[PDB]
């Protein structure tokens, strides 16, 4: 009951939480844009006017509300309710991105005589995929889905928009060039079947864009069927760098696949050892009563989680003494042994008291 | 770098850990509220790490004792408790110390318990709400860092007096109940230290309830008990503690309440070493108890013939 | 072996989808298709849909084989719109598969 | 440096000192060292304790690179119990041993 | 090529031979070792030494994989401690088929 401010709103609010929902699809779709809008035009046509205006309109409402939005100190671990230490940490933290990626940076490059550095200033508005990284962090932090398989479905994440980006990087070193100099681009001088990308700028966004991510993924994969390739020195650069990293990422990606198959399961390690067993229960061809009380072993270590004793070795006596007179102690003050005992000392027993099953 | 991923990061080995925590809560079917406390206590250890003690475990506990006598020492040099006490008492509390971390909203004991563990606040800020009769919580004190709670429940031997909550990520040293009183035990002077800076701490602002009435049972009783000990452990035959206790202090010619020094019981149950030692120390051999009785007279009595004689020359 | 016959069973789908998505477009501007401007050697694979049922399935496998491992020997891309897609497609899911063929 | 054994502890763990120098003391409640044996290689220490079922007279602190050859306070008293005859007329001359050290009573 | 016990040393260990070929020899003072027998698959040793309680009386020599059931000698003693007539019925077993070995005790 500590919100007497009207103003500040809990970050765990169900509306906020709608919002910060929203926020992350506009994120994911103008941090995906943004390559496109800067490599495939010169300049945005009057078709995309209002989603341009409209886009930096709905990350300007993110940027004013989130000096409305309580942040759990890390020093307190107590929601600050205060708004100008709230402010304070905005502004010192990722205030400045978000602002400068929030203008209308196309306007600006129009307004500006048609000045290509000016539009290369629409690489800040790449720092919106800060979003996405936050909604993944939120992910693994969850328990519901796996650690692993989140830090690979971020990888593949990761991958798809280094593609796409590279993918906008390419086609934007291609139209670096003058149009006199389009057989020495690597679309200009593309024959793939009977069509010719002559006149690339001319061609549709979309085939321009399909061919581009077509190179990107293909080289993704190291597939290079080498229909496309780099034909400028520009375009050699981009494709080393673009290359030598995605080696890392591509091993990255392997690397963690790996983890979550090495890692195991509770389930594998189990038949592991079912597999051992079952083995020896034949090698000595033992009666199937034996190998059924064998499997019964087996089978209640892991299911009544006999192995599960010692995670709580570590919760303070406080909780670990909870949980112990919650779970052990009904039994111990009906044990007919400790009859008219004090409880204290029943608490004592039942903090040390293990669990143990017996098959019959 | 699959060895490197395999290797594991902080973050992954929080989700295993967290998992069979729930497994087994879900397993046991603890509750929301009790799934909730210990969630969020081991999601501190894992975001604080506070918890990575546990390479400490492997270290042997000379080394271990000798890191908390860097790290703890400074804080219990600090705690109202200990003052004015003896090194070697406040070395005993800072080995037998553990760390703990308690995230803000959690209370840590409730009015009425049993304190088991006696608290020292080294980085936090807790509450003292006092459950009245009609139940209200009034905040007594706000415990703030370098101070101790638990402490007076375990030393008057009543019940907690006042309700511990958590305000802001405490640091906790806890000390069990059962070690305090040991080492309590095992140094009487520094105990008679800690019950007169009770006494003083009254003086002082220490906020209490009800009353104390402690020093003064100390005075007596620590006094009154090595005489006794010394008398019980000649009675019983332990001659080894026998040597310890003259030498800690009292006097070997101290007299229980009925009058009887050790050589009495010594001689009527028949200790030829706890004698020896009482003769070294000159006790007198003619003393007469309550009940007009000599040492003499009872190993007669008994026929302790070799203490008999030992008395009679 | 789940893995293995997952990968073989994608192939051959993908080999199937690849030489369909050439059979999309009119058999008169064949020569936009993967396989209708196909000169491998000296044998041209001009009338594509005239060809052994055999060749064209050896010849859309081969492709769907190649890329599988990522060997893109080039001879064969995909020259369509809709070519690229699915191969777009095809290489980035089986990239994950193998992935997952060489963890496991 | 580090305490092998504490005193005031019953010790389950007879030690054989047989490479490096150990250091015995009982320290006084007031923190006050008094080594009372210095036990070299080819010596013994905790078998008092554990025949005995007493607590550890002093405690043992190690002085060099102390190599010693751990036995189990139920490995012991086994040998002598769960191996019966092995822990029967052998442990009476380790009795007569122990009397013969003249302290013990 | 193993030994498994040698003539003399003290048994610690009973033996049971469920396959494989051991020997048991008598090393006599010419150098040599004269072979006793043939240990086969369901024989056993180390047991005239744990119920005569005297001295190995021939060295078992590997030479085959031998699967050898071994008992305790402790396990041994107690065991028959508690079956006193299985007992008797073992040292029947050891007099009525002395002719086993002419060496034997």
């Amino acid at each position: 009951g500590h919100n007497d401010y009207k103003y500040i709103i809990h970050p765990k609010n169900r509306w906020y939480k709608a919002w910060e929902m929203f926020i992350l699809v506009w994120a994911i779709y103008s941090s995906l844009f943004t390559p496109m809008e800067f490599g495939f035009f010169r300049g945005l046509p009057e078709r995309l006017f209002v989603l341009d205006i409209v886009g930096q309109i709905a990350f300007l409402v993110d940027i004013v509300l989130q000096f409305f939005v309580a942040y759990r100190d890390t020093q307190t671990y107590r929601t600050v309710y205060k708004p100008t230490r709230i402010a304070f940490r905005y502004l010192k933290s990722h205030f400045l991105m978000d602002f400068i990626g929030c203008f209308p940076w196309d306007l600006i490059y129009k307004a500006s005589g048609k000045h290509e550095l000016v539009r290369y200033l629409l690489w800040i508005r790449l720092f919106r995929v800060r979003k996405v990284v936050e909604f993944f962090q939120r992910l693994e932090k969850d328990t519901r889905i796996n650690y692993l398989f989140t830090r690979i479905l971020k990888l593949l994440f990761v991958e798809v928009y280094c593609t796409h980006t590279a993918a906008c990087i390419f086609y934007y070193l291609a139209t670096t060039l003058p149009p006199e100099n389009e057989g020495y681009t690597w679309i200009g001088s593309l024959k793939l079947g009977d069509y010719s990308y002559e006149n690339f700028r001319e061609i549709d966004l979309w085939k321009r864009y399909t061919t581009a991510l077509y190179f990107a993924i293909v080289t993704m994969a190291t597939v290079g069927y080498g229909d496309i390739h780099a034909v400028n020195l520009r375009e050699m650069i981009f494709v080393m760098i673009y290359v030598s990293f995605d080696m890392v990422l591509g091993a990255y990606l392997i690397g963690n696949i790996t983890a979550l198959i090495v890692k195991g399961s509770n389930t594998e390690r189990f038949r592991d050892k079912m597999n051992d067993l079952i083995s020896f229960m034949n090698r000595k061809k033992l009666g199937r009563d034996l190998r059924s009380q064998i499997t019964g072993h087996v089978r209640l270590q892991y299911d009544s989680h006999y192995t599960d004793t010692v995670m709580l070795q570590d919760i303070p006596a406080s909780i670990r003494a909870k949980i112990a007179q919650l779970l052990y102690l009904p039994y111990i003050k009906k044990v007919p042994l400790f009859k008219g005992c004090s409880t204290e000392f029943i608490n004592q027993i039942v903090i040390r008291l293990h669990e143990e099953y017996f098959l019959p | 770098i699959t060895a490197l991923i395999v290797k594991g990061s902080n973050t992954e080995r929080f989700r295993d850990k967290m998992n069979d925590l729930i497994s087994f809560m879900n397993r046991k079917k603890l509750g929301r509220d009790l799934r909730s406390q210990i969630t969020g206590h081991v999601r501190l250890q894992y975001d604080s790490h506070y918890t990575d003690t546990v390479m400490l475990q492997d270290i042997p506990a000379s080394i271990r004792a000798k890191i908390a006598q860097l790290l703890y020492l400074p804080y219990i040099k600090k705690v109202p408790l200990f003052k004015g006490c003896s090194t070697e008492f406040i070395n005993q509390i800072v080995i037998r110390l553990h760390e703990e971390y308690f995230l803000p909203g959690e209370v840590i004991t409730e009015q009425g318990n049993v304190v088991d563990h006696l608290y020292f606040v080294c980085e936090g800020l807790l509450e003292a709400l006092v459950t009245k009769t009609d139940g209200s919580e009034e905040s007594v004190t706000l415990l703030g860092p370098h101070t101790s709670f638990g402490d007076i429940s375990i030393i008057c031997n009543i019940s907690q007096p006042f309700t511990v909550r958590v305000c802001e990520l405490c640091h906790l040293l806890r000390l069990d109940k059962q070690s305090f009183s040991n080492i309590l035990e095992i140094y009487f002077h520094d105990g008679r230290t800690i019950l007169n800076n009770i006494m003083e701490e009254k003086e002082s602002n220490d906020r209490i309830k009800k009353l104390e009435s402690d020093i003064v049972i100390h005075i007596g009783k620590q006094e009154a008990e090595l005489a006794l000990k010394v008398n019980s452990a000649a009675f019983q035959g332990d001659f080894y503690q026998l040597k310890s206790l003259i030498r800690s202090g009292a006097d070997p010619n101290k007299t229980d309440y009925d009058g009887r020094s050790p050589l009495h019981l010594a001689a009527c149950r028949g200790y030829e070493d706890i004698t020896l030692f009482l003769i070294q120390e000159g006790v007198d051999v003619n003393l007469k108890d309550k009940f007009g009785h000599t040492p003499l007279f009872e190993a007669v009595k008994a026929g302790q013939e070799g203490v008999i004689g030992l008395l009679v020359k």
